[PDB]
């Protein structure tokens, strides 16, 4: 149930939480896959990638 | 009295559903006609996947959806034409053409109604329905759009019924299209709050596995589909075969997902050896479980060594023994290069099943008396989200290709909320990964 | 409104309006076809607004929506003139044109009257009730400021001065009464007929009409029939600043409860809001 | 299903369509009598895309031939496979344009075009579900460059949602057979950039060069040029007609290939093309196909793609091949040539597979590439345009029947702005 | 319709649409009666029930017989030099067209435009003064 | 019909004759205020009527594309 009051006039303006942080990421953009076999063409890399997770 | 319903959308979804339904049929001994294996001769296990028609043949509890008719035409012309019900292979007229907006707002809404009608017509038959499996290539317009639409529609039509999404995210550097970052991000924004369990199925890792192990230097999609089908069978054998320690579909969301926002896992399968040397090593439980945890054997192109582990669920099928399994678990725990998160003292769930893995004629794997399938939730999967985020922002800096989605009924802002949701997911993951 | 300055209400020749202090656009109106209201008063805790009209009827309207909550019929012969609400708001006091003061016990179920129907030959113009709500002072048109016990409806000791009186008011936390009248003079009075200072706030023909005070009796603002309005220091009767530029006879001047401003209402349709001086806080 | 209709106008368009229909009929196994003589079911699985069925079991192409002179169609009807075309589809004028864009776009063509637009609307209404419209024409001739583009505008403004592409033959100044190429070329481009959803440019100079250098055959001919361009044309829609690992129709190609609305001018390539002496020597593999595909000389345009940076590329493979090696080759080519690929669009190569190769070949490759090297065509066209325009040469022929210099000035300014906006994106960096 | 659109400062597409809409007078004509008396200047053309007739301005006709058209009929009257010397702006300035409508004051038009725009965009409130000028 | 009754007749039914003429259109020159749909249509016709007269003043004759054609005859001598 609602009661009509003078104080109820001028409804409150809406205040949301303004913004969230755009990002947080601690991994590099370029991270070579561990066991990839797609880069070793024309290069002496025993047919496997770094494989050490570097 | 337990059934699961399969949903296959997208070209990749169809091409993997065909492979998995070959495997299920071979497992249950059904012929392509759908009957018993001719007149040469009923354990009642097929009820998990199949349903008896009342006179003879079996109809699978699966539905295929597509907007481009092609694959539906070939599956209706092939040898399994009489197997599937004529009116569960839903075909559209115009494809979305790698456009997520087209498949989510423009043309998929006219087909989703027929799909829901068919899903109801299949669900009312079942009485002890465990849940739904869904397959969709996420890097495609119609696949992503219909996958989304079906997920939110089912979430409100059924509610608490469990759904498992086996999606194929694009590789870090190898890709076929040029616009898939947009639709992949939008689809992830869709599925994050709607999918109970999601599993990584990136293609680069499977290519590498096939190259290193199967010694196949010219592999195609069929081998990848066969491997994925083997994973499916190893996961779902527990419901239809007797075992010492059984695990149901409901015994996943209670053991593998520590918090509701964290429900993405990555898989591994062992052993994966070509038959030319397959049994020239003993294939013991210890070595197969070590190969399962080997970082080079991940089904997705992610390195778990960069992060911690929260959950590991392993299903052994074949000739395993609980004492040997526990002895292997002890060694894995003692190994130093693999570290678990602090607030999880024990993180292993183990299931045992006695049905040995099968070989499919024309296959590549060898039929072995022991195999293990591993699904892990670990913190290292943030890297793929980070690199896709960088790829997406590289595109969106200059608002390229945005018109192709703006002109298809969806407004400008939806990219912002998807990016924010990805950021929030990264926040949650890296907050959970920190020790107390 | 009591202890509230964000909104303020004005009665008209036909219709009540409400206004916002920060921005002066209309917020709401109550419309009556061919009647005029006197002494519209807010009642605390958001209850209905009360007005008395020409025909003698009293009407109460809800704040949010323009629907009447109740009506008092045949309250006074020629129209209610002054209204005052007690703090606990079970009773309303009203004044008629033909010299009467009446008390009505409002109640959510019913409206009842228990006035002694006192005699007062002049029409009222201002009725006040002190803080403890026990005592009620009423000003006459014929020259008497009568104080009422309001408990036994008796003790006719009334202040004597020969003019057409105007607004009266209690001093904040005191027994002193500040009153104005047709004579161009502001007169302090006491319960013992004591007159501390006797102002003579005289224009040529400018009859001081309205008065308002601070919560602490530092100064009081006075508005006359002339166009100019001024505020006097209470302790000593010396002008501090002045207010002009109005057209016609300013009739009422109120001070917001927060006292950041003063509003004044002009007989020809003009509303003036005044930025109060800084060094009165 | 998802069928398209063909419309060709002018002598050049008629010659291109004559060979293209021969090629497609040969690939589908259709005899010159319209009788089915194929060997597999797949030759009838998706025959509706181009052929309509008639009583008696015969087929008719859904192509509309238009011209202002009857000689070209009178000559082509007598050629092989000439009886397939429905005679009602031929619409012809009795005056001709004389290589004047004003004649071929304003006076006689507009009163002719009612019948051809009406037959086009019957053709579109009859078929179940449209996919789009395809046009072949040359910009060096007045009548073709006028009716072609005006019909483009009409059909686009009538079916705004269906896809629309044109094979445009642009006049190279080295081999120019008329004196009025720049005028009508610029005028046609002015509205072609406005209406054409997709435009693919072909150069006679480049055709001569590739025929002499790659095939090394003594006597090039317009028949050989038509054969090459027809193979290129069929390579685009092969996957729409046949199964494959990853089908990609014209809509998917357009979505994946244009980053912005006003860059829809493309350059195309075909592989393999092996010399006479070396058909027995060369080995058909994916690496060989890719290295010939990315060769500058294999191009059918005189623009050198190494003068600019590739916005994007798209490749249609035909034949049976595992997608892993294809993806490997595309990635290797992209990594080895970082200088020629603009950086803010990483992984800008689209790949698609169709498992049915051309008849007589085991593998084939069709290429379409959006790159900044095409700007020099427009630059040289504008150069000759202003060189012949500053003296107001031959302007009376145009101005005598509706033209004012304001239209020419506006077209020049619009094409110059097109060049400028095409060239800033080359220098754009992230 | 390009010169007409330029003279009216209107769109080429909209002026073409206006022509295409108006040329649909045959629909009105097919209905019984409805005689069309359309003028638009020198030619006065009348359409009865199904009968059509026309008239021309007598002065305009006399201008045609003013026998000076021997130069206009031939294309070789010009010395063929001024085709590139004379600019179209100069030719269009002396052309009869563009003189139908008066040219307003360019300064005045946007002065009024932005002036009224500011006035109305911030004419919302009249109460605020902040600068009184009591005495004057 | 007086060339204006046609104006109101065509403006009366928009469904029968939908087009850009039915509503006002912005000009290319901002210095000019917009016209009404009916007024701009009359202005367009006045402009065309003058265009045809100044073209007919030369040896060149003008035609409407679906409504007649303005020509002249030369008997010669
Ligand atoms: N693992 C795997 N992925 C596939 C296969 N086929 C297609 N894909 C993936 O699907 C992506 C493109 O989507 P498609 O499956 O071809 O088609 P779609 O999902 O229906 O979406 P559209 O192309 O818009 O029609 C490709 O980038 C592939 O990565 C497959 O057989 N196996
Ligand atoms: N590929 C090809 N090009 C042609 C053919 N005939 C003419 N052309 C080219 O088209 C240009 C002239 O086009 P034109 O005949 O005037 O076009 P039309 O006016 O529409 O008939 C020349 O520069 C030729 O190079 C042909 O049969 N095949
Ligand atoms: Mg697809």
């Amino acid at each position: 149930m609602e009661e009509e009051s003078i104080y109820n006039l001028i409804p409150k303006e809406y205040v949301p939480p303004p913004k969230e942080r755009r990002y947080r990421s601690q991994y590099p953009n370029d991270l070579p896959p561990t066991g990839s076999t797609f880069i070793n063409h024309t290069t002496s890399r025993p047919g496997v990638a770094n494989l050490a997770g570097d | 009295m337990r059934e699961v319903i399969s949903i296959h959308v997208g070209q990749g979804g169809i091409q993997v559903g065909n492979a998995c339904w070959e495997l299920f049929c071979l497992e249950h001994g059904i012929q392509p006609d759908g009957q018993m294996p001719s007149d040469k001769t009923g354990d009642d296990a097929f009820n998990t996947f199949f349903s008896e028609t009342g006179a003879g043949k079996h109809v699978p509890r699966a539905v295929f959806l597509d907007l481009e008719p092609t694959v539906i035409d070939e599956v209706r012309t092939g040898t399994y034409r009489q197997l599937f019900h004529p009116e569960q292979l839903i075909s559209g007229k115009e494809d979305a053409a790698n456009n997520f907006a087209r498949g989510h707002y423009t043309i998929g809404k006219e087909i989703v109604d027929l799909c829901l009608d068919r899903i109801r017509k299949l669900a009312d038959n079942c009485t002890g329905l465990q849940g739904f499996l869904v397959f969709n290539s996420v890097g495609g317009g119609t696949g992503s759009g219909l996958g989304s639409l079906l997920l939110e529609r089912l979430s409100v039509d059924y509610g608490k019924k469990s759904k498992l999404g086996f999606t194929i995210y694009p590789s870090p550097q190898v890709s076929t299209a040029v616009v898939e970052p947009y639709n992949s991000i939008l689809s992830t924004h869709s599925l994050l709050e709607h999918t109970d369990v999601a599993v990584m199925l990136d293609n680069e890792a499977i290519y590498d596995i096939c190259r290193r192990n199967l010694d196949i230097e010219r592999p195609t999609y069929t081998n990848l589909n066969r491997l994925i089908a083997q994973v499916i069978s190893s996961l779902t054998a527990s419901l239809r075969f007797d075992g010492a320690l059984n695990v149901d579909i409901t015994e996943f969301q209670t053991n593998l997902v520590p918090y509701p926002r964290i429900h993405f896992m990555l898989s591994s399968y062992a052993p994966i050896i070509s038959a030319e040397k397959a049994y020239h090593e003993q294939l013991s439980v210890a070595e197969i479980t070590n190969s399962a945890f080997e970082p080079a054997n991940m089904m997705a192109k992610c390195d778990p060594r960069h992060g911690k582990y929260m959950a590991c669920s392993m299903m052994y099928r074949g000739d395993v023994v609980p004492k040997d399994v526990n002895a292997s678990i002890a060694t894995i725990k003692t190994k130093r290069t693999i570290q678990f998160v602090d607030w999880c003292p024990t993180g292993f769930k183990v299931g045992i099943n006695y049905q040995p893995p099968t070989v499919v004629p024309g296959g590549d794997l060898a039929k072995v008396m022991r195999a293990v399938c591993m699904i892990s939730n670990s913190t290292a999967i943030a890297e793929v989200f980070s690199r896709l985020d960088h790829k997406f922002d590289l595109m969106y800096a200059k608002r390229a290709f945005v018109h192709w989605y703006v002109g298809e009924g969806m407004e400008e802002g939806e990219f912002s909320e998807a990016r924010e949701d990805l950021a929030a997911l990264e926040k949650d993951y890296e907050e959970v990964g920190i020790e107390t | 409104p009591y202890n509230y300055s964000d909104v303020f209400a004005t009665c008209s020749t036909t219709d009540i309006r409400v206004w916002n202090a920060r921005n002066r656009q209309e917020l709401l109106r109550i419309q009556v076809p061919n009647l005029e209201c006197y002494c519209v008063t807010f009642m605390n805790d958001g209850k209905s607004i009360i007005s008395g009209w020409n025909d003698g009827k009293i009407r109460a309207f809800l704040p949010q929506s323009g629907k009447l909550l109740y009506v008092i019929s045949d309250a006074h012969i020629h129209g209610v003139t002054a209204l005052s609400t007690t703090s606990d708001c079970q009773r309303i006091v009203s004044g008629g044109s033909e010299g009467e003061v009446r008390v009505w016990v409002i109640n959510k179920q019913t409206q009842v009257m228990k006035a002694s129907m006192k005699e007062h030959r002049g029409r009222v113009w201002s009725i006040q009730v002190k803080k403890n709500n026990d005592q009620a002072v009423s000003a006459s048109a014929d020259g008497s400021c009568i104080i009422w016990d309001l408990k036994t409806f008796t003790r006719l000791m009334c202040l004597f001065e020969s003019t057409l009186f105007k607004q009266v008011l209690y001093h904040p936390e005191e027994s002193q009464l500040l009153t104005t009248g047709s004579d161009r003079k502001i007169t302090y009075w006491e319960i013992y007929d004591g007159q501390a200072i006797r102002m003579l706030d005289g224009s040529e023909e400018g009859e001081v009409n309205a008065l308002s005070i601070t919560k602490e009796g530092e100064h009081f603002v006075s508005g006359g029939e002339d166009k100019l309005v001024k505020l006097w220091g209470y302790d000593e009767g010396i002008k501090y600043y002045s207010g002009t530029g109005h057209s016609g006879a300013i009739t009422r001047l109120q001070i917001s409860p927060d006292q950041r401003t003063v509003v004044s209402v002009g007989a020809e349709g003009a509303i003036f809001i005044w930025k109060m001086p800084e060094e009165v806080v | 299903m998802r069928e398209i209709v063909h419309i060709q106008g002018g002598q050049c368009g008629n010659q291109i369509g004559a060979k293209f229909w021969e090629v497609i009929s040969d690939e589908h196994g259709i005899d010159p009598t319209g009788t089915y003589h194929g060997d597999s079911d797949l030759q009838l699985e998706r025959i509706n895309v181009y052929y309509n069925e008639a009583t008696g079991g015969r087929y008719v192409p859904r192509a509309i031939l238009m011209d202002l002179e009857p000689g070209t169609m009178d000559s082509v009807r007598a050629g092989p496979f000439g009886q397939l075309f429905r005679p009602d589809n031929f619409v012809f004028g009795q005056t001709g344009a004389g290589n004047n864009w004003a004649k071929g776009h304003y006076t006689e063509g507009a009163e002719l075009i009612d019948s051809v637009l009406d037959v086009v609307r019957k053709e579109a209404e009859g078929c179940d579900c449209l996919q789009g419209f395809q046009i072949t024409h040359s910009l060096g001739g007045g009548t073709g460059s006028g009716m072609g583009t005006l019909l483009i505008s009409k059909v686009r403004e009538e079916y705004p949602d269906r896809i629309m592409e044109t094979f445009s033959v642009v006049p190279s100044p080295k081999v120019s057979d008329t004196v009025v190429e720049p005028y009508n070329a610029t005028l046609s481009v002015h509205q072609l950039v406005e209406n054409a959803d997709e435009c693919m440019v072909i150069d006679n100079e480049a055709l001569y060069d590739i025929c002499f250098r790659t095939l090394k055959l003594t006597t090039p001919t317009y028949g050989d040029l038509n054969h090459l361009v027809s193979a290129a044309m069929s390579g685009v829609t092969c996957c729409l007609r046949f199964p494959g690992q990853l089908n990609s129709d014209l809509r998917k190609l357009a979505v994946n290939l244009i980053p912005f609305p006003r860059l829809h001018f493309f350059m195309i390539g075909f592989a393999p093309l092996t010399s006479r002496g070396s058909q027995q020597y060369r080995a058909l593999t994916v690496p060989e196909l890719t290295q010939q595909m990315f060769d500058a000389k294999n191009m059918m345009c005189a623009a050198d793609p190494r003068h600019g940076r590739y916005l994007t590329a798209s490749a249609l493979f035909r034949g049976r091949m595992s997608t892993k090696e294809v993806d490997e080759q595309m990635l290797n080519v992209q990594n080895k040539n970082s200088s020629y690929f603009v950086e803010w669009i990483p992984n800008n190569i689209k790949s698609s597979i169709c498992d049915i190769p051309p008849k007589g070949l085991k593998m084939a490759v069709t290429f379409v590439g959006n790159s900044t090297a095409i700007q020099e065509m427009f630059k040289r066209v504008a150069e000759q345009f202003t060189a012949m325009f500053r003296r107001k040469a031959f302007l009376h022929w145009y101005t005598g029947e509706g033209m004012d210099e304001m239209e020419f000035t506006e077209a020049e300014s619009n094409m110059n702005d097109l060049v400028s906006e095409y060239q800033q994106y080359q220098d754009a960096t992230a | 319709a390009g010169p007409i659109a330029a003279s009216c400062y209107l769109g080429k597409d909209v002026v073409s649409s206006a022509h295409n809409a108006f040329i649909q007078a045959v629909s009105d004509l097919t209905t019984l009666g409805h005689g069309l008396n359309i003028d638009f200047g020198f030619v006065k053309v009348y359409v009865q029930d199904r009968d059509l007739r026309y008239s021309y301005n007598q002065n305009f006709a006399n201008t045609l017989n003013n026998k000076n058209f021997e130069y206009r009929l031939r294309k070789s009257d010009t010395p063929t030099s001024e085709h590139w010397n004379t600019t179209y702006e100069s030719k269009w300035a002396k052309s009869s067209l563009n003189s139908l409508l008066k040219r307003p004051n360019s300064n005045q038009v946007r002065n009024y435009y932005e002036k009224t725009l500011a006035l109305k965009i911030m004419s919302l409130d009249l109460s605020t003064a902040e600068q009184t000028n009591y005495s004057r | 019909m007086n060339l204006d009754s046609i104006f109101e007749w065509i403006l009366k039914q928009p469904i029968n004759y939908p087009g850009k003429h039915q509503d006002s259109q912005p000009r290319t020159n901002p210095a000019y205020k917009p016209l009404e749909a009916k007024a701009q249509f009359h202005i367009i016709f006045k402009a065309t009527g003058e265009y045809i007269r100044e073209k007919m003043l030369d040896g060149k004759g003008v035609n409407m594309r679906d409504f007649g054609a303005f020509t002249f005859e030369i008997f010669s001598d």
